[PDB]
């Protein structure tokens, strides 16, 4: 089976610069059957390049495919705002077809520190028997951020889930939301509930906390 | 023309079978290879198989072989995809893709690469039952700019939509991607950053809508008093 490995995984550029994407196969692609695709979040894939180099009518001229044999290269001359998405490469020269893992092209912007907010569980939820503690990280860049749950200065492990928004189309930032989930009993068995955030825009790890009931 | 339209989202239990249709509008349904490609949530693209109705010819990917059936209906210009013995790891969005061509007829030749796609069909495999969400407030801290929101917890299945103040509040609004808890139920969070000076006077209502359960909940987020 032909394995396609794209490089790099994530790419951060400014609206106007050149983007170079790499695609390498485990063996050789017969008949140069190499295709490139584009995909904005929530949308179906879109063909940009077929036959390793050919461009379908309707596709902008700033897109160009090169390479032969094993390593190929998709190239975008001038990065328009709409060109920031995920790109996949594909071989279609064998009975079974395979895709690359994909390279994300995100917007490079000025470093921005996250605005940290913490939320205690509501009494309405506590009456149900569950306690959800939410830590909010607002409008930051880059996407790399670290969240730590400290209950009475004790670190936690597998009782918190986090999710991240897609890169905001206007300010090019990310937002994170972590949810610590305990029981009603365990929640009332402690006092201090804190969330420690480590990020590039923060010189020292910012911590937000509250005491139960207070 | 050449517009591929797929069937609506599916929610099946493990061990059951699902069928996703893909009706080709306009153009010529019989001549070209209509393939199927799935995209697991947060994952990449994976080719399952294809079909050319004119030659009665089907190719399957080894990982799906014996557990998949791609058919072609030239009478209605609709290709089908049956997925049997479903598992939670089958949960994904399934795309139908037709190979492009340079010209029409004896003229040119198909390109093999997928040039036309359907919107996709979300196939959700779970043993969980349909359940309306429980909306809990994220009270704006008593301690510039403040932040509040509503926690949409324990619902099934996707999706849940959230508007603020009947849509009058759009900027500063963030609705995070839901997470699948170990219980098997979903849970998202929606927030909005508002000026602190209006906290006491301005009323904030998050409008949570969950179509699969046909449930509508409006929850007013007011500051906690103590």
């Amino acid at each position: 089976e032909i394995v396609l490995t794209q490089s790099p995984g994530t790419q951060s550029l400014s609206p106007g610069e050149r983007a170079t994407l790499s695609c390498r196969a485990s063996q050789s692609v017969g008949n140069n059957k190499l295709a490139w695709y584009q995909q904005r979040p929530g949308q179906a894939p879109r063909l940009l390049i077929y036959g390793a180099s050919s461009r379908p009518s309707g596709v902008a001229d700033r897109f160009s495919g090169s390479g032969s044999g094993t390593d190929f290269t998709l190239t975008i001359s001038r990065l328009e705002p709409e060109d920031f998405a995920v790109y996949y490469c594909q071989q279609y020269g064998q009975s079974l077809s395979t895709f690359g893992q994909g390279t994300k092209v995100e917007v490079k912007r000025t470093v921005a520190a996250p605005s940290v907010f913490i939320f205690p569980p509501s009494d309405e939820q506590l009456k149900s028997g569950t306690a959800s503690v939410v830590c909010l990280l607002n409008n930051f860049y880059p996407r790399e951020a670290k969240v730590q749950w400290k209950v009475d200065n004790a670190l936690q492990s597998g009782n918190s889930q986090e999710s991240v928004t897609e890169q905001d189309s206007k300010d090019s930032t990310y937002s994170l939301s972590s949810t610590l989930t305990l029981s009603k009993a365990d929640y009332e068995k402690h006092k201090v509930y804190a969330c420690e955030v480590t990020h590039q825009g923060l010189s020292s790890p910012v911590t937000k906390s509250f005491n139960r009931g207070e | 023309q050449v517009q591929l339209v797929q069937s609506g989202a599916e929610v099946k239990r493990p061990g059951s079978s699902v069928t996703v249709s893909c009706k080709a509008s306009g153009g010529s349904f019989s001549t070209y290879a209509l393939s199927w490609v799935r995209q697991a949530p947060g994952r990449g693209l994976e080719w399952m198989g294809g079909v050319i109705p004119l030659l009665t010819i089907t190719n399957y990917a080894p990982r799906f072989q014996g557990r998949i059936t791609i058919t072609a209906d030239r009478s209605t210009s609709t290709a089908y995809l049956e997925l049997n013995s479903l598992r939670p790891e089958d949960t994904a969005v399934y795309y139908c893709a037709r190979e492009g061509t340079t010209g029409w007829g004896w003229l040119g030749k198909p390109i093999g690469a997928f040039a036309h796609w359907g919107q996709g069909t979300l196939v959700t495999v779970s043993s969980a039952s349909t359940k309306g969400p429980s909306v809990f407030p994220l009270a704006p801290s008593s301690k510039g700019t403040a932040a509040l929101g509503c926690l949409v917890k324990d619902y099934f299945p996707e999706p849940v939509t959230v508007s603020w103040n009947s849509g009058a509040l759009t900027s500063g609004v963030h609705t995070f991607p839901a997470v699948l808890q170990s219980s098997g139920l979903y849970s998202l969070s929606s927030v909005v950053t508002v000026p602190s000076s209006s906290l006491g006077t301005q009323t904030y209502i998050c409008n949570v809508n969950h179509k699969p359960s046909n449930t509508k909940v409006d929850k007013k987020v007011e500051p906690k008093s103590c």
